[PDB]
């Protein structure tokens, strides 16, 4: 029932700023935050992007602490980038999710994992 | 943060047997701090257990967890041939820390 | 991050809808204890926070 | 009673408000919730008396 | 069937001091079975406390009574020795016995 859709492949030049997007439907947009997360051949993931529907909270990583601002949408429940800081070599593949660990009104811990998927872009 | 110990190098095995996989934790983690995934090449992740034990995504009869305390292992019987899925270990009480990744090979 | 007895933490909800089919109908661990509600019109009827 | 009387009974859940002047004595466990107690009268099945 | 267990023996004392009287049954008797009866010599007997405390004929200031389920006991305060009437106790819910009884003397 839950729908994650995602634009198609793209190609910034370093020293840019690539613009990602995620639209979410088919579950309500109220009750769970935004995950984001980078995926590369022969490794597992990273914790680089969160952001909450209900508020603006930040928990981004330490190891990219600032390097890293989104935004989210209700109007069509979309999380938008604006990766800066741009490197040639960094094209690997960017998730959105839905978070179950993370509180989206509060910040509990929140036991579980995050049970969703988007379809990927690649810059 | 905090990294998990993990050594399945390469579950070289044939399906359908028992597989057993290692995520022993650094010094202590609480019980309720574990979240096992799996991939699938040419395909996105998908969560297996959000919790200790219980199922996520289906699980028929191939996934289950056991372990107390610190140490916690996953457990595999009568595995599926085509999958051969690699899979990922999360911890919760130190921030968010995934698998180094297992390997597994065709068998034949 | 369950607090301890002695000193826990509040929880404010705001203006939201409440369903508790996740309560009761999924996951029912022990018994509802329901002070004095309708299990039943437990979201036919609501308050204000 | 010193120990109480407990031959007196009253009927606390039915199905529907009593139409005047007539009994509604049943020997049946209330079936409250998604659960079809086949004389169980466990978790969501109790005497209605 | 049940039969009562009077254990007043004598009530030796003056007018003026406290008399208590006991009806002690076998295992049970309900609340709802009391009958107290005063039984004068060569007189016909006469109802005096059919229940808690209530009264029958008269009983100005000297019959009382109380208990609850497995005790029962009747008091008389001031009493004067025109009567000196044998203490009669009743219970009516396990079929029917009256009591063992109790003759009142004067202690001259
Ligand atoms: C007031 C009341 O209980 N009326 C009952 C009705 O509920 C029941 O359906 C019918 C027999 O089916 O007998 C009568
Ligand atoms: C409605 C009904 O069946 N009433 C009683 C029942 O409670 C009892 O068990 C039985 C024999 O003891 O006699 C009858
Ligand atoms: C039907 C009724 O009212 N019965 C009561 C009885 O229980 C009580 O013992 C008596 C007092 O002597 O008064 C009468």
């Amino acid at each position: 029932q839950v729908q994650l859709v995602q634009s198609g492949a793209e190609v910034k030049k370093p020293g840019a700023s690539v613009k990602v997007s995620c639209k979410a439907s088919g579950y309500p947009f109220t009750s769970y935050g935004i995950s984001w997360v980078r995926q590369a051949p022969g490794q597992g993931l990273e914790w680089m992007g969160w952001i909450s529907t209900y508020n603006g909270n930040t928990n981004y990583a330490q190891k990219f602490q600032g390097r890293v601002t989104m935004t989210t949408d209700t109007s069509t429940t979309t999380g938008y980038m604006e990766l800066r800081r741009l490197r040639s070599d960094d094209t690997a593949v960017y998730y959105c999710a839905r978070d179950y660990t993370r509180g989206a009104w509060f910040g509990e811990s929140l036991i579980g994992g995050f049970d969703n998927w988007g379809q990927g872009t690649l810059v | 943060e905090i990294v998990l110990t993990q050594s399945p190098g390469t579950l070289s095995l044939s399906p359908g047997e028992r597989a057993t996989l290692s995520c022993r934790a650094s010094q202590t983690v609480s019980s309720t701090s574990l979240a096992w995934y799996q991939q699938k090449p040419g395909q996105a992740p998908r969560l297996l257990i959000y919790g200790a034990s219980s199922r996520a995504t289906g699980i028929p009869d191939r996934f289950s967890g056991s372990g107390s305390g610190t140490d916690f292992t996953l457990t595999i019987s009568r595995l599926e041939p085509e999958d051969f899925a690699v899979y990922y270990c999360q911890q919760h009480d130190t921030s968010l820390t995934f698998g180094g990744g297992t390997k597994v090979e065709i068998k034949r | 991050r369950f607090a301890s007895v002695y000193a826990w933490n509040r929880k404010r909800i705001s203006n939201c809808v409440a369903d508790y089919s996740v309560l009761y109908n999924f996951a029912p661990f022990f018994a509802f204890k329901c002070y004095g509600v309708s299990p039943t019109k437990l979201n036919d009827l609501c308050f204000t926070n | 009673k010193v120990s109480g009387n407990y031959n007196y009974l009253y009927r606390l859940f039915r199905k529907s408000k009593l139409k005047p002047f007539e009994r509604d004595i049943s020997t049946e466990i209330y079936q409250a919730g998604n659960k079809p107690c086949n004389g169980v009268a466990g978790f969501n099945c109790y005497f209605p008396l």
